[PDB]
RNA sequence: GAAACUGCGAAUGGCUCAUUAAAUCAGUUAUCGUUUAUUUGAUAGUCAUGGUAUAACUGUGGUAAUUCUAGA
């Protein structure tokens, strides 16, 4: 291609979207925004496919002009909106809210969220840095550009912030002995506490996690998410609390 | 210059302003298969099950909670009466627009069933509904405009009798906000009060019109 | 003999949409093939709605007969229906009139001759109209 | 004038008699009444008699009829309704007239008065079929003879007074009316072996 | 472009085109099934050569070995619930013993003739071409349909038909038309 | 609301594998050696408001002819 596309295939979705091959030979390419592309979800995927509540492009699209939702208070009007992982996902017909969250089977999962869960929301600092005039402030695992930051705080590290002033509210360092997600992976959504970090001299680092039923699997720090502390998670968790059986 | 001559889109742009010179009030000019109207175990009770279906708003599913506990009769409703009423002007002081179209519906269809009875309630009902039209000037909402004033001509239509024969002291009810400065405020408690009026027999209309020339001379500073 | 029942499942209000949507399963044993509008109609009168607000399609009977299922719809209001509603669908209700139109190819050659066509092209026409004159 | 002030009125005096009720009872429980209505309506197990009864006291009393092998029997036992609030009966003269209806395997029914407690059953009236509705074709769908002409077997009351169906084993529900005991509808069940078991 | 949708040949030809054991077996089974095609008996004889080629690897696979277990368990389950495999003979053995004549016999026609709805097994896909007898409920005219035992029991003949249901075809009406015609002449 | 100016797209889609034998492709990198229209999130104290136009349009024209144009 002499440039970008704006087509994307039926089969060239992400696997994890569960979306068939017979009533389309067209997937949304979902259109540029926080997340990166494979582990997004386009608003009329989520609302047709899971919440059912609409069943045409036109009708999700009148819904998008009568201005519904907000995501993070924020409403958008497009429909190929990539949401991503841990999204809040506000319903003011229905009064109901949403956290976009990993599945135990390896899809997303639609969580249904108090307003106070949903008036605050959490985030990995993927990079601090310092700007101009001598800054400082961080980058997010969602985008969020966030000046003047507590200062123990560094990289990778998990952090609530309040939507409703897009505020830090506060952070979790990055220790042993810590509850955490694991988003990407053939092992994602298996929530555990960290066994350890075997680190690589700028290579692919490797953690060690140990998850209730004493299981042990190792990720890499890109998949590794802090939740929070041993029994103590900042959010509410869905049904199997990411355990995996047979 | 107003849009004399249509688009094709489905889809205008409508501001607000627009929608108030638009809106008008009476059911009468309008008419539909109204649910209460429709289904005759109870009118309070129809719209209820009605409302239980459609709205989803927390303040109203608190509310419904509670008096779907309470009432499930006539005779509840007869037993039961101040504390629903209480339940309806608590959440109305609770302020949710959402919840603000269906608990105006139940008030409607609550006074049409209680009526002869109601105007104890009916009078600190028309104080806190005027209220709420206040906070509706402070909101931007033409719907909820059109559902109070639907309500009110609703409770009108219900309650013409006694307000008939009291008419005088409804007029003085509204007068604050007949008298408020806002136009529109006006334009519609006019149009509620002057279904009343037209209704209204010649002994009251004689009485009641030289108490409003008197009442005119009392504020005639105003002109709203 | 034939009695006509009309059932739904799996209910759910769509505030949103101002509406319920609802999979509609109907016995006409001793029938056959019961029409949209009557469905319409006793589904207005079962809900206290109304058939224009109302809308039903999407039906298959089964193998044999006697029973058929599809979709229906009943939005809050009339104004609900005329906001949302496909258009062919209120064509079909006769709420909205067909619109007629030149064919697509009608329509794309009258696009081409125009898109050849340059400006406005009045003065054009005088231009030939004279040179033809001449 | 209006149906809401009728409503009301007879709300009215609904609760009138509920408070005069709750004033004899003594000589909050008149919303714990209307709660009952409530869960009449629909509820749960909520009638809870089962210590009041006094059982070693129980007047008995066995009444020997003159037709044999009887099959079953239903009771129609008129209740003033909630949301409307005439009867549940149809006819004024009724006025809640506890009524029986037996159907026994000599091909009648019989229709009883039971209105009072003391006395017994009274045979108000009666209908038999016989080999005479015996039908001509004897394979068809068609059921339709107006009485019974083998062995009926059970026998349903309408709650709303006003029909009484009946079914046995000539594969036909026969439908009459409850004062004449004349067949109002006859519904063949179109089987060989589709024989009325029980009704509900 | 779009999804291929997936497909398959349900059978497959025999090794030596022509055997006379072979072929005398075919004929007793059709003319013992009133079945009627070389074809029908590739596919559930491929059915069963699948099915206990399968068998054979799991029996190859080692004992207590979950994956063994479970499709060991999946394969039985579903045997008995079609009806092939008893609940006694619940054994991989069993299964390798299961027969193309006991599929035979749990195919419908074989199952409704057992239930004597008609005088023949070729009588009884006639009536099932007919469409005259349901399954449960619902309405069949295939008289390969391998049946439950839930449904074995609920087989029964079809309320439109005239026989268990509505009225008489158009032969024996239009009979009657012309006879209520000459009879009223 | 024609037309016209302005904006953006028109660097995808669809069709074919001519060519090409470490080339592509595949896996595995990495760019602390590059730019990024767009999305998104942040981000700026350091005249009661000049001028030039030109389309569209009016009007005169060319030719055998084109989604040609010229003058004004």
């Amino acid at each position: 291609a002499r440039g970008p596309k704006k087509h994307l295939k039926r089969l060239a979705a992400p696997h994890h979207w569960l979306l068939d091959k017979l009533s389309g030979c067209y997937a949304p390419r979902p259109s540029a925004g926080p997340h990166k592309l494979r582990e997004s979800l386009p608003l009329i995927v989520f609302l047709r496919n899971r919440l059912k509540y609409a069943l045409n492009g036109r009708e999700v699209k009148a819904i998008l002009m009568q201005r519904h939702v907000k995501v993070d208070g924020k409403v958008r009007t497009d429909t190929t909106y990539p949401a991503g992982f841990m999204d809040v996902i506000t319903l003011d017909a229905t009064n109901e809210n949403f956290r976009l969250v990993y599945d135990v089977k390896g899809r997303f999962a639609v969580h249904r969220i108090t307003d106070e869960e949903a008036s605050y929301k959490l985030g990995k600092v993927k990079k601090v840095q310092l700007g101009k005039k001598g800054v400082p402030y961080v980058v997010t695992h969602d985008g969020r550009t966030i000046r003047y930051p507590d200062p123990n705080i560094k990289v990778n590290d998990t952090v609530k912030i309040d939507l409703a002033s897009g505020k830090i509210t506060d952070f979790i360092k990055f220790d042993a002995g810590k509850l955490v997600y694991v988003t990407g992976g053939r092992n994602l959504g298996r929530i555990g506490t960290i066994v350890h970090k075997e680190r690589h001299d700028g290579g692919f680092d490797l953690v060690h996690i140990k998850d209730s039923l004493d299981n042990t699997f190792v990720t890499r720090l890109n998949n590794v998410f802090v939740i929070g502390e041993q029994g103590k998670p900042y959010i509410s968790l869905p049904k199997g609390k990411g355990i995996k059986l047979s | 210059q107003r849009q004399t001559t249509k688009s094709s889109k489905r889809y205008r742009y409508s501001s607000f302003k627009a929608r108030i010179d638009d809106l008008k009030i009476e059911p009468a000019r309008n008419l539909e298969k109204r649910v209460h109207d429709y289904v005759e175990s109870s009118h309070f009770l129809a719209s209820f099950d009605q409302w239980k279906e459609i709205n989803l708003s927390a303040k109203f599913t608190e509310f419904a909670a509670e008096i779907e506990h309470d009432v499930q009769t006539l005779p509840q409703i007869l037993y039961h009466d101040k504390k629903i009423f209480n339940s309806l002007v608590s959440f109305i002081n609770f302020h949710d627009e959402f919840s603000l179209q269906p608990l105006l519906d139940l008030l409607a269809q609550f006074c049409h069933d209680l009526g002869p009875d109601f105007l104890k309630f009916y009078e600190e009902a028309i104080k806190t509904l005027i209220n709420l039209l206040d906070a509706a000037i402070e909101f931007e909402s033409s719907n909820v405009f059109e559902w109070g004033f639907n309500c009110l001509a609703y409770i009108f239509k219900y309650l013409s009798k006694f307000l008939v024969k009291k008419l005088v002291l409804t007029c003085d009810l509204l007068i604050p906000l007949l008298s408020h400065s806002k136009e529109y405020l006006s334009r519609f408690s006019a149009e509620a009060l002057s279904f009343l009026v037209r209704k209204c027999p010649v002994s009251n209309l004689r009485e009641f019109v030289r108490s409003v020339f008197e009442k005119l001379e009392g504020d005639d500073e105003q002109t709203n | 003999s034939d009695a006509v029942t009309i059932r739904t499942r799996k209910v759910i209000s769509n505030p949103l949409l101002a509406r319920k949507q609802f999979v509609v399963d109907v016995l006409h044993p001793n029938r056959a093939n019961v029409s949209k509008d009557e469905l319409r109609e006793k589904l207005a009168e079962v809900y206290k709605a109304e058939k224009d607000a109302v809308s039903v399609f999407g039906f298959r009977t089964q193998f044999g007969g006697g029973k058929s299922v599809g979709f229906g719809l009943v939005y809050n209001s009339v104004a609900e229906a005329k906001k949302f509603e496909p258009t062919y669908r209120l064509v079909r209700y006769g709420l909205a009139e067909k619109v007629e139109k030149a064919s697509r190819q009608q329509r794309k050659q009258k696009k081409n001759r125009d898109k050849k066509i340059f400006g406005t092209g009045k003065r054009l026409a005088k231009k030939v109209a004279r040179r033809n004159a001449d | 004038e209006n149906p809401a002030d009728k409503r009301r009125r007879l709300a009215k005096q609904y609760l009138e008699n509920l408070k005069s009720e709750a004033n004899d009872i003594l000589t909050d429980i008149i919303a714990s009444r209307l709660k009952e209505d409530v869960a009449e309506q629909q509820g749960r197990v909520f009638r809870y008699f089962g210590d009041k009864l006094l059982i070693s006291e129980a007047k008995q009393s066995f009444t020997r009829v003159g037709e044999n092998n009887l099959t079953c029997i239903s009771c129609f036992q008129p209740v003033l309704n909630k949301y409307t609030f005439e009867e549940s009966s149809n006819g004024d003269k009724n006025k809640g007239r506890l009524f029986a209806y037996t159907v026994s395997k000599d091909l009648q029914l019989t229709k009883y008065d039971i209105t009072d407690f003391s006395k017994r059953p009274k045979k108000l009236k009666y209908a038999k079929g016989g080999a005479k509705y015996i039908p001509t074709s004897k394979h068809e769908y068609e059921n339709t003879t107006e009485g019974h002409y083998d062995e009926i077997l059970t026998v349903a009351a309408s709650p709303d007074g006003k029909y009484v169906v009946t079914g046995g084993r000539d594969r036909k529900l026969i439908v009459w009316s409850t004062e004449s005991l004349s067949p109002v509808k006859v519904i063949p069940t179109k089987d060989r072996r589709g024989e009325v078991l029980s009704l509900a | 472009p779009r999804a291929p949708r997936t497909y398959s040949k349900t059978y497959s030809t025999p090794k030596r085109p022509y055997e006379s054991s072979r072929l005398d077996a075919e004929l007793k089974l059709a003319g013992e099934f009133g079945l009627k095609n070389k074809k029908e008996i590739y596919r559930i004889s491929f059915q069963l050569s699948k099915i206990r080629r399968a068998a054979r690897d799991l029996l190859t696979r080692d004992e207590k070995d979950p994956k063994r277990l479970f499709e060991g368990n999946a394969l039985i389950r579903r045997l008995v619930r079609v009806g092939v495999l008893s609940e006694d003979k619940k054994k991989l053995d069993y299964v390798l013993a299961l027969k193309v004549e006991d599929f035979l016999e749990r195919r419908l026609q074989t199952q409704v003739y057992k239930l004597g709805l008609a005088k023949s097994v070729h009588h009884a896909r006639v009536l099932i071409t007919q469409r005259h007898i349901a399954v449960g409920k619902q309405i069949v005219n295939i008289p390969s349909f391998m049946v439950r035992l839930d449904s074995e029991k609920h087989i029964d003949f079809a309320p439109t038909s005239p026989f268990g249901g509505a009225r008489p075809g158009r032969v024996a009406r239009r009979n009657a038309a012309r006879k209520a015609e000459a009879s009223g002449e």
